[PDB]
């Protein structure tokens, strides 16, 4: 969990001569810093 | 023997122990330390008192065996 | 290196709904918040007055339901005693005019050539005597020369025993300079002076006093040979005899001398504040929900109505119950509840006597009935009613009929009806209705559906805070976040704190910082009305 | 006449329960009553020993007023000399227990050290003491 | 022995608390009987107590009904939260506090002179009740080889020489000792395993400890009240 | 109990003229250092 | 910002500027797994000179300054770090700012 | 009679002592009437004990405990590795090498003169314990003719009258001749067949032999110790 | 590190130096199964010169040195041997350390 994410299918390399080079993508880690939760109260009625 | 009494004792307890440390300086009655060297030193006056009985026992017994005056 | 270790855990095993008191007491300190558990916690603390007959009726308002963790507060500015002798200072812990009468009185016995100090207060049974003050050691000598003294003096700069020195005749065996080296304590010097062929300083037969080497007094030229002298150091000394017993605190501005059997002085109770604003501020952050201040003043009243706004808007959810006066008409008690028209106020109307475990027949204002009545509250599970509870009251200043009680209801005024032969008490609790008069609204009109909202809002910003706030960002965050939720839905639907929630409602979304949840749950309530109907029949 | 172990640790139990009521707990493995049980084992040994002074004054605090002494039993011990070539090169060390015996069937009594030696590399020979391992007239 | 004591409530009858306690009113004589009453038995107020004082009772007053009463066998449901965390206190016993310190006898399982007493902050020795005993009943039984404590042979346990191989068999090992370790305790009704772990050289596990139930306890000490000894000798 | 286990299938042979290829996996043996024991309480009303 | 007294466990209270609270951050970051955040921890200290308000630590954040507060709504109170904002003052750009 | 003798360990107590092999501490005093000891029981060091040698102890010095002990009923676990070696050795018994050669007497195995003693090289005769020991009574036994030894019937085997057939009855007869040889040995547990072919003139097999285990060795030889035997007369 | 005293059978206290405990450490070792571990075996040594603290001990270890710790009342020996470390104090490499 140093990371996030990330697909695999992105990782592409391509040599030529002395030069690697190489593409990719992550999905940085994150921490949470805000909450927003919403409540809804509803009536209910029982039967038997 | 030397035929000390309870006070005198628990003094003593409370005293060392009061400077062997300033942290402990709650000595009333009802509190766990003075009921722990109280019933300590009680036994210890206990002691006493039954070790001088047996030695005047000890005194009688031995002035019956050494002369052989049943 | 190898080892063992060992854990244990224990927060399986377990809100507690805190309650709160302020009133006039007869001890304590001022503008000082108390934790209270246990009786003789607060007979110590608080000696006397209302207050404490408010704490004893608070845990023992209902025999199933009495309130914990007490919040008390003494309102009176009050000071201690003290007063001044030669030059020393005498000031007495206990605060306001109960300090006056205790006695102190410094002597001197002439077998030990010793100071002594007596201290009695007759109230509390209390009478010590501290004898053998400061003798902290002796001086003895062991040879046969021409002479043998010694000499102790002060360093006049900062009043510290410059030297400690040994002489045979007039020369010096050894000097201890005190103001410098390793002998900070007197042992330190004894030990030493002991090992001398010829010169011994035994400590006192007093017990082991051992004092600051700095604080030996000033003598000079005293016989060896002759007498066994007594170095003293009162004042030094007089923090070992009131080490751990003592009602009176002693400091020294100059010199000490005994005095008569005096007592103490300037001990003031102080009169009561006209506004509790700053009293009630300390109460800001201690936890506590349910408050009731000990008086019958609608400015106080206001003043709390205020104070426990204030902290619903900071996110510390609190309420209050008021009441006043013996024997207040119906037009008073309308007009207490237009004055304040706050859901987050209780009044109530019926003042009347309890029965002390002391055996007082107290009969007391109504206010005290709304303490027994927040501790009965406060006793109760989150979100269970106060409604048709025993209240175990001896007796009522009224008996109110069925139309002067629909009326109180009606204005949004608690009352307390007579009731004969029920196995608990004569009286119960007809409602617990707040001063906002909408019933419609069924949050703002009924303390116990409020309440329910409260904690519950209250235990869910907690939890979600603890929790994942500071935490990592992962992709199972948000069904562990889910699973929490439900847990602790799940949890207050076993304990019957809810009706009941539908688990797929729940949602949560997460993007970066923010995590957007949303959910819906049936909110609890306790029956007012049970209807009964019956259908006979017969066979031929 | 005497106490004894467990007198000792349930007068000290109640005693300690009458003083107070904060501590209850007087269960196997508690600190407090470890600390009890350890008094009362010293109290024991004490008595133990008391006992042990009476026996022997019964029958001999009276006649040895009287410059009459009675006859222990004792090991035979004594010196004994050990020499060397030359002198020592080093410190020699004779551990405690190192054993000395006599090339006859007289005497196959066993002699050994009570305590360390050390010969000093100066010293040419030493002499040591030796206690016989039997008590009598054997040795 | 004890008795009810019964206080006077607003305009109640005789007939009404013999109903309530005998369970029938007959025995409302001899309530007047044994309290030794006047006629008018239970006055309106201390106005009317004050002609005769001795003989008549006002509300507010306590009447004594003397039927055996015993603290056993009264339902829990009664019994207020204090007093049952009051009970259960009593029950789990109160003890000095040695365990004090986790971290460094955490950090040194094994060895001696490891734990040592403490003070409350209020110049009286440290003390640990309830949960806080139990933990250090069984933290110290733990962390005690057994057979070392003198006079308690038993007491104690063997996880000294379970510093083994890194196997499932070392690991079935020490949970068996530790099961039997805890078991030890009369208190702990039962223990079993959760979760387990081998980290090559580290050992990782934890246990599930069900003590006796609040209503054991409760009837544990009303029981104890006929003896009045109130203390755990186990 | 000299190692703590071993996969069978990771054992690899190669035989070509004089020589012989081999290749192997295996979990070495090792004694505990550290013995973590936690504790639950729970009660039942 | 917050500076405070910390009981040493030799017994002395070492009441000490804030550099020293710096110190105790970085000392607890420097054993936190890589990507987590000193946000919401314990500090471990005893007491602080003062105790900012909600008004005051709001001001602290958005400046960029790491301040604590000391929570008395639970049973037990402990200090509490708001935050692990950097002196950098964008806060578009999350990277540089956190 | 046999009895414990304990080491004074450093810093041990009589107490301990006795918890540690009576299971109870009350004993000490019996341990101390046994051996005759002075009031300061375990001294620190010998400078102490110089003082009275007689009625003190110091650490080092042997305490007896009088409990009558037994070699036997003790756990196998405790016994170190040379013991069960050394055990072993004496339970399967040290008999004369003459087996020594084995290529000429298996060049020979049905006739006479076959076999003889040797010499260890060290001037002595040659001897051959434990396994060596069974291999060559075994060996004895299957090369012996049955009724051939004196004073022994049915010491030896019948292979010397099996050289018939080359069919599998014969095989047949030979197994069963050499399974009914080798349980003849009250020491062989039991023996069984594992392969056998015929290569015309030549037949070949093996088997398998399971000697008695180390614990049963062990467990007889710790018996033998009441009577002080040491011996086998099987 | 810690040299002490033995009991012979012979009935020699002998106090020897600390490469005879080395000896005996070795001899306990060989005794051992392979890749079993001399860590708190008992060890039966009389009495030993030091009696080491645990920062004694654990410094002892951390700078890759055996040492033996007193130990009261176990049922086996008074002693017992704390860590079988080498000189070569790596110990994050665990053939070479350990």
């Amino acid at each position: 969990n140093e990371i996030q994410d990330f697909p695999a299918e992105d990782v592409q390399v391509i040599v030529e001569g002395n030069e690697a080079r190489i593409s990719m993508t992550v999905y940085p880690i994150r921490s949470f810093k805000k909450i927003s939760v919403s409540l809804v109260y509803k009536q209910q009625t029982l039967q038997a | 023997m030397k035929t000390r009494k309870l006070t005198n004792i628990l003094s003593k307890l409370i005293d060392k122990t009061m400077a062997g440390t300033s942290k402990i300086t709650d000595f009333t009655p009802g509190s766990a330390s003075r009921s722990l060297l109280e019933a300590v030193s009680l036994e210890i006056e206990q002691f006493y008192i039954l070790t001088k009985e047996n030695i005047d026992w000890g005194i009688q017994e031995g002035i019956i065996e050494a002369f052989d005056f049943q | 290196r190898p080892h063992a270790s060992i854990e244990v855990d224990t927060s399986g095993i377990g809100s507690e709904k805190v309650f709160c008191l302020i009133g006039q007491a007869e001890g304590g300190e001022p503008n000082t918040v108390y934790e209270l558990r246990n009786y003789s916690q607060a007979k110590r603390l608080f000696r006397s007055g209302e207050l404490l007959d408010a704490i004893e009726l608070a845990w023992g308002s209902n025999p199933n339901y009495t309130a914990g963790r007490i919040l008390a507060m003494r309102i009176e500015d009050a000071k201690p005693a003290s007063a001044e002798i030669g030059g020393l200072k005498i000031t007495s812990k206990i605060y306001g005019n109960v300090a006056n009468n205790i006695q102190v009185g410094l002597e001197k016995n002439t077998l030990s050539d010793s100071l002594r100090l007596r201290v009695i207060f007759q109230d509390d049974r209390f009478n010590e005597v501290y004898d053998n003050i400061g003798n902290i050691f002796t001086i003895k000598y062991k040879g046969e020369e021409a002479n043998a003294t010694f000499s102790v003096e002060h360093d006049e700069e900062t009043q510290k025993a410059s030297r400690l020195v040994l002489k045979v005749g007039d020369q010096e065996v050894k000097s201890y300079d005190l103001t410098g080296g390793a002998y900070d304590y007197t042992n330190a010097i004894i030990t030493d002076i002991n090992q001398l062929p010829d010169f011994e300083a035994k400590l006192s037969p007093f017990g082991d006093k051992n004092l600051e080497s700095s604080k030996l007094d000033k003598i000079e030229n005293a016989n060896i040979k002759d007498k066994a002298v007594y170095v003293k150091a009162v004042f030094g000394d007089l923090e070992k005899q009131t080490a751990y017993n003592g009602i009176v605190s002693f400091e020294q501005l100059k010199t000490i001398e005994p005095f008569e059997l005096t007592k103490l002085k300037g001990g003031t109770n102080g009169e009561p504040p006209a506004t509790w604003a700053d009293k009630l501020d300390k109460f800001a952050h201690e936890g506590g929900y349910y408050i009731v201040p000990l008086s019958s003043k609608q400015s106080v009243h206001a003043e709390v109505a205020s104070f426990v706004k204030e902290r619903s808007d900071a996110g510390e959810p609190m309420r209050a119950i008021v009441g006043g006066g013996f024997n207040e008409s119906k037009e008073q008690l309308f007009g207490r509840q237009a004055s304040l028209s706050n859901p987050r106020v209780s009044l109530v109307a019926n003042s009347g006597t309890f029965v002390m475990d002391d055996g007082r027949k107290n009969h007391v204002p109504a206010y005290m009935v709304a303490v027994a009545l927040g501790g009965l509250a406060s006793g109760l599970e989150i979100g269970e009613s106060i409604t048709f509870k025993p209240l175990r009251v001896s007796s009522l200043d009224q008996i109110y009929e069925s139309i002067d009680l629909d009326e109180l209801n009606e204005n949004g005024i608690i009352s307390i009806e007579f009731v004969r032969n029920r196995t608990n008490t004569f009286f119960r609790i007809v409602d617990d209705v707040t001063t906002f008069n909408d019933k419609s609204d069924p949050v703002k009109a009924e303390m116990a559906v409020g309440e329910a909202n409260d904690f519950l809002v209250s235990e869910l910003k907690v939890q979600l805070e603890d929790q994942f706030i500071g935490t990592r960002t992962i992709n199972t965050s948000a069904s562990i976040i889910k699973d929490f939720i439900q847990s602790y839905l799940g949890r207050k639907k076993r304990d019957n704190e809810i009706q009941d929630f539908p688990a797929e409602d729940v949602q949560v979304i997460v993007e970066g910082n923010e995590a957007r949840i949303s959910m819906t749950v049936y909110p609890i309530r306790s029956f007012k009305k049970i209807s009964v109907s019956l259908v006979y029949k017969q066979q031929t | 006449k005497t106490r004894k172990l467990t007198n000792i640790l349930s007068k000290l139990i109640d005693k300690t329960m009458a003083g107070t009521s904060k501590i209850t707990d007087f269960t196997p493995g508690s600190a407090s009553r470890s600390l009890l049980e350890a008094v009362s084992l010293e109290i024991e040994q004490f008595y133990i020993l008391t006992k042990e002074n009476i026996d022997w004054g019964i029958q001999e605090g009276i006649i040895e007023a009287f410059d009459f002494q009675k006859r222990q039993s004792k090991r035979a011990y004594g010196d004994v000399t050990i020499q060397f070539y030359q002198p020592l090169d080093m410190r020699m060390y004779i551990p405690a227990g190192t054993t000395f015996t006599s090339t006859r069937q007289e005497y196959p009594q066993q002699f050994e050290t009570l305590v360390d030696y050390y010969a000093e590399p100066d010293s040419t020979e030493i002499v040591v003491e030796v206690y016989c391992k039997e008590t009598g007239v054997a040795g | 022995m004890r008795f009810k004591k019964h206080v006077v409530q607003h305009e109640e009858t005789m007939q009404a608390i013999a109903q309530r306690y005998y369970g029938d009113v007959s025995y409302w004589i001899d309530l007047v009987e044994h309290n030794n009453l006047k006629y008018p038995y239970l006055v309106e107020t201390d106005e009317e107590k004050m002609k005769d004082p001795e003989r008549l009772a006002s509300t507010g007053d306590t009447l004594i009904i003397p039927i055996e009463s015993d603290l056993t066998d009264v339902s829990a449901k009664e019994i207020n939260s204090r007093d049952k965390d009051v009970l259960v206190e009593l029950a789990l016993g109160r003890d000095l506090n040695i365990t004090a310190d986790e971290k460094y006898f955490n950090e040194h399982g094994t060895s001696d002179n490891i734990l040592a007493f403490s003070t409350n902050g209020n110049g009286d020795l440290d003390t640990v009740k309830g949960i806080d005993n139990m933990k250090q009943q069984l933290q110290a039984r733990l962390l005690t080889p057994r057979g070392s404590l003198m006079l308690h042979p038993n007491y104690g346990s063997d996880l000294h020489n379970l510093f083994g191989l890194n196997i499932p068999e070392q690991a079935t090992l020490i949970e068996m000792e530790v099961l039997r370790t805890l078991t030890s305790d009369n208190r702990v009704k039962s223990a079993n395993l959760i979760d387990w772990k081998i980290q090559g050289n580290v050992y990782s596990g934890q246990f599930s400890v069900e003590i006796k139930s609040v209503e054991e306890s409760i009837n544990f000490v009303l029981g104890q009240d006929e003896e009045g000894i109130f203390a755990l000798f186990e």
